């Protein structure tokens, strides 16, 4: 029944300004206070701003006061947070909560929208086909040099679903270096087509990627 | 702020284990403004245990809270591998809100070594002036490995990526992306490639190495 | 911005606790139980109480620890339009200190002349009696406890009504004073030294109640007057006029409408728990009411048992319960002078802390307005007392119990109830419930239950209104034994009634001609609150 959906977010420079979004269904929305509350990279959580049921009484942290604006639209049944003067550090997924009741906490979390404030620039990754110089063979995907996060890299089309180990993207020079690896029967390669996909929406960039012996 | 603590940050254990992860906070915190929650990988923050000791909806009885003033604590009697998470304690006393720095669940498993794979720089890297030896690491457990990189005999301990993924959700084991990172030439006035996997589930490194000449 | 607070958390709950336990607790309460079907009273007393008077009691409670400011502010801000509301609702405190504090008084000057190895009002013999006088109560006759208070200690004899108040009773003037010097030294300096006195008006109550309820029980023929006391007659819950005893004795006992839990609640700390507060403050009134019936039917046995009385002569209201009736009992009883001493200084604390809040809803609610008094709070509170027993010297007269009862029936009676009513309407509908649970989800935690919000806006002013209507009924022209008032005296009445509720539309309209712009857009003006800046 009750459902949050955070819509808004994405790649902002330094100073800049963005508008994040709460779509709220499944309670009278005009009876919950609403709060928004963001997790670093580093999966840490910190409370931002929290909106009373009618909007009359707003709290803000103190790292985020003067800047963030929490916003209310009961008729519509939407949350918002206009952010202004924005800061590497507000880089997060940030989250939408309803804590109406204090002794109670936030009962209902959003899915969450990210917000990365960076003065890098977007580029387009180079996606590389890794492939073996026994009982089974693994191969590999590399996935160098792009910028924003984040990216979709699957098998086949995503017809495997184990087997393989897709890991995470890894920051170096504004660049992110994401890697996957796929494990097969010896058999099943080279005769099978292996082919790695990978997306990255920010930069337009599609690629498939099937992998050859020597 | 209020600061709270959370201790410890990551835990180990093994399937029907007792486990207790505690709460202290800076400042007295009113009992029935303490709450816990639930953080699996990749998911929004659930309500797991509101005003202290009271289990939210769709808590298992496993689970319970106590502590008051300065010091708070969450137990699970029976620990079960859906438990894997992140648990933050949060607050409510004043404002602003503050969370805990969070303590993470990781479940035991038997020790793994781990499946290394080599990988020589593809075609296409090398035609835009770059050389990138991927090594995999895969299925290995615990979680703390050390890779090792050498050319032609020789350590070389500089320009790689590596990168851990989280703890597998069938097998409980880990992987190990390095990336030896070269410029096309370097990688050409030089022999052999060479990774090695310093583990604690073998008393010598398990070696990959190969070669162009071949 | 920054206003006092209570030096201490019991220092308001004593304060509100005092000021709502009265002897309305002593003498409305147990008489209903008697003459409404013993315990099954308590069915309608419940409910009345759960629906009705708890509700309105937590609403105004809430509104001052909110707005933080005195009944004229706090409504002059919710809803100025409806800033009437805080006029009307003063000046009713006002009108109430010219009558109340004589009660007190009287407990003073029986507590004066009960130094002594004999009380005076067992005999029939002295100079103030009659051929009709009898040892106790008697259909037909006068006790010497009734003729003490009447022809002694009142001399009301000497008067022919209203219009004779006659000479000046000047061992009852004296007592007045020492009341008004006594509430005088408490809200001197305000809440620092009055949330301390309501330490002892409060607390000796329960004290003397104790050790009342065990002499009470001890005596032979204490478990009869239990009986009338609480027999179960659930025939009554079936008459409207026993659901209506009971909606109006909760309404009347917690008092809200006085201005003074919005007074009192005001000085409170903005995130302190009032929900709490109300339930924890109303029910200890209502359970008081419910001990002091065992005080007195434990001892009104007593007298249908080894002194010879007829049940329907002692199980009285009014004065005349503890003026004559009681007192009577302690008499026969050993060790008299003891419980004589310890009783009327039990009704003297009984009505003191109740008088405190009375009087510092007035002085609170015109700090807020007026800030020139609020640098005189002693220079100010002492006229006004002068003033208090100034005209107290009419109460103090020879007819000075005629004036007393013309005031006790119209002064509060009905200016109370269509005030109450404007106070609902206006957060309820004016200012709405929305809003209002917002208000307490940021000061306590938690916006209130789906009940409480239900109450406050249909059942509230039903409740009300059904209080209003029946006092309407049983209405008929104010009269005392025999006495007849004469209709002036009661068109004077109706005027110290009307000159209070008056105020809301007066004010409403004077501050509706201001400020400009069209009919649509001052309504809007006059509902906006405060706090949208
Ligand atoms: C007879 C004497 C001794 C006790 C009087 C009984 C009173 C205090 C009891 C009886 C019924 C009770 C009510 C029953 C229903 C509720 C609903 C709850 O959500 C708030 C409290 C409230 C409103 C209770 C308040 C206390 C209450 C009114
Ligand atoms: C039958 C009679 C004698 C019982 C006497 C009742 C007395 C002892 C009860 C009734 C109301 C009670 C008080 C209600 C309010 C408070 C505030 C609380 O924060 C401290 C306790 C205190 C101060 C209570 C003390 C005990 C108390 C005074
Ligand atoms: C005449 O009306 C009252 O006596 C009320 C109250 C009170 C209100 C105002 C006052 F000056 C003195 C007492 C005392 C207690 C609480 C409410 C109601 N009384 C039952
Ligand atoms: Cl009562
Ligand atoms: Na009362
Ligand atoms: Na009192």
């Amino acid at each position: 029944e009750v459902q949050l959906v955070e819509s808004g977010g994405g790649l902002v420079k330094p100073g800049g300004s963005l508008k994040l979004s709460c779509a709220a269904s499944g309670f009278t929305f005009s009876s919950y206070a609403m709060s928004w509350v963001r997790q670093s990279p580093e999966k840490r959580l910190e409370w931002v701003a929290e909106i009373s049921s009618g909007g009359r009484y707003i709290y803000y942290s103190d790292t985020v006061t003067g800047r963030f604006t929490i916003s209310r639209d009961n008729a519509r049944n939407i949350l918002h947070l206009e952010m202004s003067s924005l800061r590497s550090e507000d880089t997060a997924m940030y989250y939408c909560a309803r804590g109406e009741v204090r002794q109670r906490g936030f009962d209902y979390w959003g899915q969450g929208t990210t917000l990365t404030v960076s003065s890098a620039k977007t580029t387009a990754p180079s996606v590389y086909p890794l492939a073996p110089v026994g009982s089974s063979v693994t191969l590999g995907c590399l996935v160098k040099g792009y910028f924003p996060e984040p990216v979709t890299l699957t098998w086949n089309s995503g017809s495997l679903s184990s087997g393989v180990h897709t890991f995470p993207a890894v920051l170096q020079s504004d660049l992110y270096t994401l890697s996957s690896s796929v494990t097969v029967t010896s058999s099943t390669w080279p005769s099978q087509s292996i082919t790695c996909n990978v997306a990255h929406p920010a930069s337009s960039t599609k690629v498939d990627k099937k992998i050859e012996p020597r | 702020e209020n600061v709270l603590t959370q201790s410890p940050a990551i835990m180990s254990t093994s399937p029907g284990e007792k486990v207790t992860m505690t709460c202290r906070a800076s400042s007295s915190v009113g009992s029935s403004y303490l709450h816990w929650y639930q953080q699996k990988s990749g998911a929004s923050p659930k309500l797991w245990i509101y005003s202290t000791s009271n289990l939210a909806s769709g808590v298992p009885a496993r689970f319970s809270g106590s502590g008051s003033g300065t010091s708070y604590s969450l137990t699970i009697s029976s620990v079960e591998a859906e438990d894997a998470a992140t648990y933050y304690c949060q607050q409510f006393s004043g404002y602003p809100l503050t969370f805990g720095s969070g303590t993470k669940l990781e479940m035991k498993r038997a020790d793994a070594a781990p499946t290394v794979s080599i990988f020589p720089p593809s075609s296409e890297q090398l035609t835009s002036g770059g050389a990138s030896v991927v090594c995999f690491l895969n299925n290995f457990y615990p979680k703390d490995i050390n890779v090792k990189w050498k050319i032609d005999g020789s350590e070389r301990q500089n320009g790689v990526l590596n990168s851990w993924t989280d703890q597998d959700s069938k097998d409980s084991t880990y992987s190990m992306s390095s990336t030896l990172t070269l410029t096309k030439d370097e990688y050409e006035r030089h022999n052999s490639y060479t990774c090695e996997a310093t583990h604690k589930t073998s008393t010598s490194p398990i070696v990959k190495s190969f070669n162009r000449n071949e | 911005d920054e206003r006092e607070t209570w030096s201490g958390k019991v220092d308001f709950l004593l304060s509100v606790i005092g000021f709502a336990v009265d002897l309305a607790n002593v003498w409305r309460f147990p008489y209903l139980c008697y003459k409404n079907g013993g315990g099954a009273f308590l069915v309608p007393y419940g409910i009345m109480l759960a629906v009705g008077g708890i509700p309105l009691f937590y609403m105004e409670l809430a509104l001052g620890q909110h707005n933080r400011k005195g009944a004229i502010t706090c409504w002059g801000r919710l809803v100025p339009l409806f800033k009437g509301i805080g006029y009307a609702v003063v000046l009713i405190a006002f009108y109430v200190g010219f009558y109340y504090n004589v009660i007190i008084a009287w407990s003073l000057r029986f507590f004066f002349a009960s130094f002594t190895n004999s009380l005076p009002w067992t005999s029939c013999n002295n100079i103030w009696n009659t051929p009709n006088c009898r040892p106790f109560e008697s259909q037909g006759f006068q006790s010497a406890a009734s003729e003490y208070f009447n022809r002694y200690i009142l001399e009301l004899n000497r008067s022919e009504g209203i219009h004779d108040l006659g000479a000046i009773k000047w061992d009852m003037a004296l007592c007045l004073l020492i009341v008004y010097l006594i509430c005088y030294f408490s809200l001197w300096k305000g809440i620092s030294t009055s949330g301390k006195v309501v330490w002892f008006t409060a607390l000796f109550p329960y004290a003397a109640l104790l050790i009342l309820l065990i002499r009470g029980l001890t005596l032979p023929g204490s478990f009869l007057g239990i009986q009338y006391y609480l027999t179960p007659n659930f025939s009554a819950i079936y008459k409207a006029e026993v659901w209506a005893d009971a909606a109006t004795q909760v309404f009347f006992s917690l008092g809200p409408g006085f201005g003074v839990l919005l007074a009192y609640a005001s000085y409170n700390k903005y995130h302190n728990n009032v929900y709490k507060d109300a339930l924890l403050t109303s029910f200890i009134n209502s359970a008081t009411s419910f001990i002091a019936g065992f005080v007195i039917f434990s001892v009104l046995g007593y007298m249908a048992h080894t002194l010879g009385v007829r049940i329907e002569d002692v199980a009285t209201e009014g004065p005349g319960l503890v003026f004559v009736v009681y007192p009577a009992a302690i008499a026969t009883m050993p060790a008299s002078t003891f419980w004589a001493l310890i009783f009327f200084m039990m009704l003297a604390t009984l009505g003191l802390d109740s008088s405190f809040g009375g009087m510092e809803a007035i002085i609170t609610a015109l700090s807020d307005e007026f800030p020139k008094i609020k640098r005189n709070r002693e220079l100010f509170v002492a006229g006004l007392f002068s003033l208090y027993f100034v005209v107290g010297l009419a109460s103090c007269t020879q007819g000075g119990f005629y004036f007393f009862h013309l005031l006790d029936r119209y002064a509060a009676g009905y200016s109370i109830l269509v005030a109450v009513f404007f106070e609902a309407i206006a957060v309820s509908w004016i200012y709405g419930t929305n809003r209002f649970s917002e208000d307490i989800r940021d000061m306590i935690g938690f916006p209130p239950g789906r009940y409480w919000q239900v109450c406050w806006r249909f059942v509230a002013p039903i409740f009300l209104l059904f209080i209003t209507v029946y006092l309407l009924i049983g209405y008929e022209p104010l009269t005392y034994a025999d006495y007849v008032y004469p209709s002036w005296a009661n068109a004077l009445g109706w005027c110290i009634a009307g000159s209070s509720v008056v105020m809301i539309p007066a004010v409403a309209i004077f501050k509706l001609l201001s400020t400009p712009g069209s009919l649509r857009q001052r309504f809007t003006i006059l509902t906006t609150p405060w706090r949208d800046q």
